[PDB]
């Protein structure tokens, strides 16, 4: 038998259920935050903050002499969760293990990075880039140039993460 | 605005503003060009410097 | 006598683009309650954006089968129209800023109140679906329950005052605004206003309308709209009503004979204004009210509530002889 | 026809313009990438600064945002949700399930792509998309309903 | 009740339907399983055709009862429900 | 690296997790005097006016 | 209760016939019994003072395709009260029904139906026993170690008939199964 | 209701195959009015398809798989009833040569 | 009776969920759910790759609570392994799992008031969302499906500015809860709307498997992080709320002291947190450092037969079982001994949680049947492995 039968509280509680207390507090809580600040960024102009650490597109280093840094060890393609990457090798005259296929599907990426951790010479990197928006599919099929073209694009700032964060791991 | 922080060689400037204890309209980018401006120009040296990165401005990135 | 179309039209066209900018005010005004920005790429501060919206309306293709007798589908939206605009010919904006000036005017008010329930209803029953029209009948009985709280407050005004007449009503609010004596009426007043047009808490009836069928009915493109912009209409008079009745209708609010300069056209306008404020802010700032509790609530705490405060004010009135 | 041109020109524009600043996206969101996608109509990167609000039918939806997993049990209602929509009728491929395959692509209930149910207009890859992803990709839309002389092209034809 | 005409020529008239019978073999008085060569499938299938003709149902106690045409047809010809 | 993230030297600031109760606005027979007197002195002034518009419209009637 | 004290009062208080192996360890008590004698241990296990085993965390299954009892499936419990965790497994077959437990806990109807679904053991008197997870029309039971991972049919959008169709499947690319497994192992 | 046990023998085998192809006999007009279809197929060619299909598993002998194959036409019989298969899947699903396969493909 | 189906394509009912439910025409007889439409088929594809392969298909199961499965898979890896974890490592997970029960509370509570009909708290708890967001996008890359947590120990360090900003976050996470609690506990349409609602008994709780909040507002003090505490949870202190009656509301205000109590959960972490290596020596489930792998022959070794091969869990099988903030989250392995798993049942709390809407939405209104949806925070990532 839940009670609160006394002269003076039923007046009480019988006010705020009749004079909408609860419902005026909670309706000027509002209040207060339409006259705040807001949190929102115009976005084309103000973009949000990142880390080093991000995971976004996938770039193909090379050395800064000129020779790519990929040596068709396969790491890379076996550690793919989502069987992504698919690689073709052969030795070039010149006697180097390089790669003449290096296609990565980029519908089938997860963006994972145990592709990035497993080059034993930092061959490929994910870049801070993450505005790829292609209106066709098959533009999404990265193959071995748009890699480059984006390692090229984005090594001066790709490079600047690689050594920033070096010290872990 | 506070501060302008470099300009970029596609004519698009950066400025700068800082807050108390709050995030908030930090760092933007006024695009030089008006036909939509795709929402990608910012060069590899400014886009760490945008999304709060790198401390770096961008045109000492470059060296 | 060919001066009348003239004032209809300046009373329609200016209607319509408020119904659109209020629909603007109501999108930006959450945006700011809950921290955003709302529209604001289009246009200047998003000024354009209902120009926008007409226009993209527009240019879409009419889904129109409407699967029945092809005649009570479209008579829906133009009865409920017509409605909630004749319900505005007799609004005393500032002095001869009335159209027409009925010695009633206020049985009239609650009689056209009262008429918009046949809209929602044939609208309901036209769009052949086993849930569509029964949402619709559950808005149509809160809409009529909650019309007997809306005529027993304007029996409470109409007691002070004495006359129908809505200009004579603004008039006899010299002294004071009759919102400070009838506070808790007016508190009512709002209330019922807003459980009366489904725009409020008081909203479920339609709500699950939509959930558990996602509007699989003949849905025409922007002849649906109709029943949209007469809700905002509705809106924007029970806004104007309250401020009219409770509030000064167009005199000055609390003022020394110094800010003289301004009119009281905009008197009525500001305060209109501000109730359209606290609709936007009283919908997001509380939780959706089941229709359960919705009936139960309007039923047995605003018949008898408002009942009794019509009894306290005709024996208060009488036994000091205040009457008009 | 010349003097006319101008004015096909102009109402070309206006048309798109009005396209373009008011689209009503309809949430078919059905995996974690709804979760992203919800995260864009939140306060932080508001998209109804934009003139994008989502609709809760397809009846009065400007474009489909197919963001998730889409299973063989769910094609069909797909299909059938994008067949009740008005002429303009866009679809955006949210996350790497739906553009594609996904992190699963080898099962005996997932459809590889929605490509495949529903014809796609832009592909926002990434797994899952950040907010920024599908503002550039919403984006990228408009600026491909700008790329739209369909008044022109009626005149010609 | 149901004339004895009527239901013999609706039992001896469907039963020339089932791709093996022939015209010489079908009589008031021939076995399903044993004169026709019918399988136990084609006998369910036979007393279905049966009960397909109308509405009324044989229930499964009464279904492998008798598997001949003679008091088949006499069930028919008492059933209140045929006609 | 020697150089581990952790709390400062002599640990973090206490924080509160107890809901604090504001405990803002009028309480317990505040607002029932507040509108009770309102509601007598408006209804005193109402019936002034209306002997103000009895006499007025009196006057006009006379005229 | 202590681990090994489950053992030694359950071991000891069970008919001996229901328990044909069980096994102690860190990784958690088991009672591998007969497939019959199912539905009675279970009961004891949920009514007895002591061992009172009043939730049923899922039942699970296991495909050995190298046994005559091809499929195991595994019942796992835990005991609110006493804070302990007992497992019960059986196995199965391809035709063998087993005894369901919905009468004693009727959260296992669930996974019953995705076991019948995944593997294709069926369950005695087990109200509404259909697919649960697989989608309708789908051939063959897809957890089996005989179902390739890719399945046997697709579905597209066909446009000679305006509906969502199937065929057998046609994959762009193979999965590539790359073999890792080495010797001295 | 539940799951029936088990067959011990082969007449109780035969006693499930003759109830379930009772039915879903009298379960052939339902679906034959809610997928709309009246003048495209007659109700007599889906008896026939029916026993056809039952006759095909003639030379099974364990009452096992007997009385699994029999469940799992009550499964796909009770698939069908519901509005839940595909449109016309039941119609489409229910309806030398060495040269030959020589001229198209290796692998015959 | 008819019987109407659901569907709404608007994420009120999280989207993917098919109710078909027969009425009484007000009132609410019977509602069948009909999982499955998200099916993907993880249970099958784990079979299929490596023991660190498969650690992201448990990020999509539970896509509110990532850190949360992540933490199961990884406890069950090291339980057949016996691999042991140093401190550092125990404490930066338990951080992370707290945050995801932040996280996932907030997304409950919100998702449940959008259904019943408040806007407000939702966008408030977006924008507190995105300050834990970003913290997961700091310590690893993506911002949701972050892959932090290996089986040996983390991925990798904790960045050196992140105990920083995850103070001044705990510095006035509170009064936000407060203020998010301001408009729906003393809110009398909120009451009306929860109270006597999907009523569950503690024995009817039990029997239907609805172990996690749903237990605890039946009355029943089970927590499986107090029974039986796997990382470091001895050390730190809290409090388990009860429940008195379970209906609706006492599950809602239980999840509000259970996010105060991850509030103070993180604080404790944060100010008892060790230094050292973060993970284990064993270096048969955990790589070398990049600096090592390009010096010694040994490490090269091993990280090349790691990230091709695996590490090879011995051959048995175990149950292992963390509280996920839904509730009871439970990963079965069976090891075949070989470097792929040769089971990997997963039990999503949900499952139970979904199996149960039948009961309790038994001769409710239509109505009270979102709020029944919202107040179980059913995924179905989870429900639909
Ligand atoms: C409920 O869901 C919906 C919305 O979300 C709230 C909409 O915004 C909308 C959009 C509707 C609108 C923007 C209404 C605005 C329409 C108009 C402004 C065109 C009609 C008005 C006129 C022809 C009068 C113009 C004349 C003047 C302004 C006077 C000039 C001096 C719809 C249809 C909807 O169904
Ligand atoms: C400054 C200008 C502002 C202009 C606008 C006016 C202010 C509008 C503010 C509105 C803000 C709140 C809007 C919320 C809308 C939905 C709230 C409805 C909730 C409700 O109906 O509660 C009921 C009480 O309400 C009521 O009773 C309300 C009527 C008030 C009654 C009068 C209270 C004091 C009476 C003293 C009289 C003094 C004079 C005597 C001579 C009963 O709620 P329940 O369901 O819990 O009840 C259990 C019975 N089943
Ligand atoms: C729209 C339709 C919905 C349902 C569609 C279902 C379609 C497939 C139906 C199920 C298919 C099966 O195999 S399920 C039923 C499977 N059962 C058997 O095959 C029994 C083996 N055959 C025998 O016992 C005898 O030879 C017998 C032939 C019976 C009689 O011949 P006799 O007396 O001389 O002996
Ligand atoms: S792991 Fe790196 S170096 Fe090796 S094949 Fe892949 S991209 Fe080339
Ligand atoms: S990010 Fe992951 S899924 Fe994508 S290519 Fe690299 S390893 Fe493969
Ligand atoms: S793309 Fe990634 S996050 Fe999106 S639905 Fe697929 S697995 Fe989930």
């Amino acid at each position: 038998k839940e009670i609160s039968k006394d002269w003076n509280t039923v007046f009480e509680r019988s006010i705020n259920t009749l004079f909408l207390t609860e419902m005026v507090r909670g309706l000027s809580l509002t209040l207060k935050y339409f006259f705040d600040p807001k949190v929102t960024i115009n976005y084309p102009f103000e973009k949000g903050p990142l880390s080093p650490r991000f995971r976004g597109e996938h770039a193909l280093r090379r050395y800064p002499t000129g020779e790519e840094r990929c040596i068709a060890c396969k790491l890379c393609e076996a550690v793919c969760p989502a069987q992504a990457i698919t690689i073709e090798a052969e030795e070039r005259e010149d006697g180097s293990r390089r790669t003449t296929r290096y296609d990565i599907d980029m519908t089938k990426c997860i963006y994972c990075g145990f592709c990035q951790e497993a080059c034993p010479v930092d061959a490929i990197v994910e870049g801070p880039n993450f505005e790829f928006a292609t209106e066709t599919h098959e533009e999404l099929l990265y193959d071995k140039e748009k890699l480059l073209e984006n390692g090229d694009r984005w090594e001066t700032e790709i490079a600047e993460n690689l050594r920033s964060e070096s010290l872990y791991r | 605005g506070a501060t302008l922080v470099g300009v970029d060689k596609f004519g698009n400037k950066y400025y700068q503003k800082l807050g108390d204890t709050q995030y908030g309209r930090h760092r933007w980018v006024e695009y030089a060009s008006k036909d939509r401006y795709n929402a990608s120009q910012v060069p590899a040296e400014w886009h760490g410097w945008l999304h709060f990165i790198t401390d770096h401005t961008g045109d000492e990135l470059l060296s | 006598y060919i001066a009348v179309p003239a004032e209809i039209l300046g009373i329609i066209l200016p209607l319509l683009l408020g119904v659109a900018f209020l629909v603007l005010a109501e999108r930006k005004v959450m945006a700011f309650v809950q921290r955003r920005k709302g529209p604001d790429v289009v246009g200047s501060f998003g000024l354009l954006q209902p120009l926008a919206d007409g226009l993209k309306l527009i240019l879409k293709e009419p889904i129109s089968p409407s699967s029945a007798n092809f005649f009570l589908f479209r008579m829906a939206p133009v009865a409920t129209f017509m409605l909630s605009l004749v319900a505005w010919a007799v609004v005393p904006f500032d002095y001869g800023m009335v159209l027409s000036d009925l010695n009633i005017g206020l049985l009239y008010l609650f009689a056209i109140s009262s008429l918009g329930v046949y809209g929602i209803i044939i609208a309901g029953r036209s769009s052949n679906s086993k849930y569509a029209f029964l949402g619709a009948l559950r808005s149509a009985a809160q809409m009529v329950s909650y019309e007997v709280s809306i005529g027993l407050i304007l029996i409470t005004v109409l007691i002070c005052v004495g006359s129908c007449n809505l200009s004579e009503i603004v008039m006899a609010q010299k002294q004071i605004w009759f919102g400070i004596p009838l506070f808790p009426v007016l508190v009512m007043f709002f209330i019922s206003c807003l459980a009366e047009t489904n725009r409020a808490p008081f909203d479920l009836p339609e709500a699950e309308a939509e959930l558990v069928a996602g509007y699989n009915v003949e849905y025409s493109s922007m002849g649906f709209a109709l029943f949209f912009l007469g809700e905002y209409a509705n809106m924007i008079l029970m806004s104007g009503l309250c401020t009219l009745f409770f509030l000064g209708g167009w005199l000055p609010i609390l003022d020394l004979p110094i800010f003289k300069k301004i009119p009281g056209s905009i008197w009525f306008s500001i305060k209109v204004l501000f109730f359209l404020f606290l609709y936007i802010w009283v919908r997001a700032a509380f939780p959706r009210y089941r229709y359960d509790q919705l009936m139960g609530l309007g039923w047995k705490v605003f018949l008898p509530l408002s009942l009794a405060w019509v009894v306290s004010v005709s024996g208060l009135l009488v036994t000091f002889q205040w009457l008009p | 026809s010349k003097a006319a041109e101008f004015v096909i020109s102009k109402v070309d524009d206006l048309m798109n313009w009005a396209r373009t600043g008011s689209i009503w996206p309809m949430t078919f969101g059905l995996a974690c990438c709804a979760v992203e996608m919800m995260h864009t109509g939140a306060a932080r990167y508001d998209l109804d600064r934009f003139g994008i609000i989502f609709r809760p039918s397809p009846r009065q939806s400007d474009c489909m945002i197919v963001a998730g997993t889409l299973t063989n049990k769910m094609a069909p209602a797909l299909r059938k949700v994008y067949d009740q929509m008005p002429e303009p009728r866009w679809v955006i491929s949210m996350g790497s399930c739906a553009n594609g395959g996904g992190y699963y692509h080898y099962s005996y209930s997932v459809v590889r792509g929605c490509d495949r149910i529903v014809p796609v207009d832009i592909y926002v890859p990434g797994c899952p998309p950040t907010a920024e992803a599908l503002l550039y990709g919403l984006l990228q839309l408009q600026k491909k309903i700008n790329r739209r002389k369909d008044f022109l092209h009626w005149w010609n034809k | 009740f149901l004339d004895k005409s009527e239901v013999t020529d609706r039992v001896l008239s469907v039963v020339k339907n089932f791709q093996k019978v022939d015209p010489s073999k079908v009589t008031p008085k021939a076995n399903f399983q044993n004169d026709l060569g019918l399988d136990s499938l084609d006998s369910v299938e036979v007393v279905m055709a049966l009960e397909e003709e109308f509405g009324f149902e044989i229930p499964d106690n009464e279904a492998d009862k008798i598997q001949s045409i003679d008091l088949a047809v006499d069930f028919i010809a008492s059933h209140p429900q045929a006609k | 690296p020697l150089l581990q993230d952790g709390p400062p030297p002599g640990g973090f600031a206490p924080v509160r997790y107890a809901r604090r109760i504001s405990n803002t606005g009028p309480s317990a027979m505040a607002m029932f005097l507040a509108v009770s007197g309102a509601f007598a002195w408006g209804m005193y002034q109402v019936g002034q006016g209306n002997k103000i518009r009895r006499a007025l419209k009196e006057e006009k009637y006379a005229a | 209760m202590d681990n090994q004290f489950i053992f030694k009062y359950s071991w000891e208080t069970l008919p001996k016939k229901w328990v044909k192996k069980m096994e102690r360890s860190e990784h958690g008590n088991r009672f591998d019994t007969n497939t019959d004698y199912l539905f009675q241990l279970l009961c004891f296990l949920k009514l007895h003072t002591y061992t009172r085993v009043q939730v049923l965390i899922d039942i699970c299954g296991v495909d050995y395709p190298s046994r005559k009892r091809r499929f195991e499936v595994v019942y796992n419990l835990l005991s609110t009260r006493y804070n302990s965790r007992i497992r019960v497994q059986t196995s199965a077959d391809e035709v063998t029904r087993i005894s369901s437990v919905v009468s004693l806990f009727p959260s296992a109807g669930w996974w019953e139906r995705e076991v019948w679904d995944m593997f294709g053991v069926s369950f005695i008197n087990h109200p509404d026993l259909r697919r649960i997870l697989t989608d309708y029309g789908f051939e063959g039971h897809p957890l089996r170690k005989d179902f390739p991972l890719s399945g046997y049919v697709q579905v597209r959008y066909d446009d000679p008939e305006k509906r969502v169709v199937s065929e057998p499947i046609e994959m762009t690319q193979e999965f590539r199964y790359f073999d890792f497994a080495s010797p001295w192992e | 209701i539940g799951v029936p046990p088990n067959s011990a023998n082969l007449t109780e085998a035969r006693r499930r195959v003759f109830d379930f192809f009772r039915a879903a006999c009298r379960s052939i007009p339902t679906i034959m009015d809610i997928y709309n279809l009246q003048d495209v197929v007659a109700p007599s060619q889906l008896r026939y398809a029916i026993s056809a299909q039952i006759r095909n598993n003639a030379h099974i002998t364990d009452p096992k798989v007997i009385d699994l194959l029999i469940f799992k036409g009550m499964e796909e019989l009770t698939d069908i009833v519901d509005h839940a298969k595909q449109r016309h899947h039941i119609i489409g699903q229910y309806v030398t040569d060495f040269l030959k396969n020589f001229y198209t493909s290796n692998y015959f | 009776n008819f019987t109407l189906n659901f569907g709404p394509q608007h994420p009120a009912a999280h989207g993917v969920l098919r109710l078909v439910l027969e009425m009484n025409g007000e009132v609410v007889e019977r509602a069948e759910p009909h999982i499955g439409l998200l099916h993907r088929g993880t249970e099958k594809l784990i079979e299929y790759k490596t023991y660190l392969q498969a650690l992201p298909y448990f990020d999509r199961l539970d896509y509110v609570s990532m850190m949360a499965q992540e933490h199961a898979y990884s406890l069950a890896v090291e339980k057949l392994l016996n691999c042991e974890v140093p401190l550092r490592a125990q404490y930066i997970r338990v951080l992370f799992c707290e945050i995801t029960r932040i996280l996932n509370h907030l997304l409950a509570l919100t998702t449940h008031a959008m259904d019943v009909g408040a806007l407000t708290p939702f966008l408030w708890a977006f924008e507190e969302r995105e300050k834990l967001l970003e913290f997961y996008e700091r310590v690893s890359g993506a911002r949701m499906h972050a892959s932090f947590i290996r089986p040996g120990g983390v991925a990798q360090d904790l960045p050196l500015g992140l105990c920083r900003d995850i103070d001044s976050f705990t510095q006035q996470f509170a009064s936000r809860i407060d203020e998010l609690e301001e408009m729906l506990t003393g809110n009398r349409i909120w009451k009306q709307r929860l109270v006597d609602i999907g009523t569950v008994t503690a024995q009817q709780a039990k029997d239907w498997g609805f172990s996690g909040v749903m237990l605890r507002g039946s009355g029943v003090c089970w927590d499986l992080r107090r029974a039986a505490p796997y990382d470091v949870y001895d050390q730190l202190d809290f409090d388990v709320p009860v429940g008195t009656r379970g209906d609706c509301y006492d599950r809602y205000c239980i999840r509000i002291e259970e996010m105060r109590q991850s509030l103070r959960i993180i604080v404790q972490c944060l100010n008892q947190m060790p230094s050292g290596m973060i993970k284990a020596d064993d270096r048969k489930l955990c790589p070398p450092s990049r600096c090592r792998m390009k010096l010694s022959m040994e490490s090269l070794i091993h990280h090349f037969e790691l990230y091709t091969e695996g590490f090879s869990v011995p051959a048995s099988s175990t149950y292992t079982a963390v509280e996920a903030p839904k509730g009871e989250f439970g990963v079965f392995l069976v090891s075949n001994g070989s470097n792929r798993p040769y089971r990997c049942k997963i039990r999503a709390p949900g499952f139970a949680h979904s199996q149960g809407l039948d009961f309790m939405s038994k001769h409710h209104m239509l109505a009270d049947v979102v709020t029944i949806i919202g107040t179980q925070d059913i995924v179905f990532g989870e429900v639909d492995r």
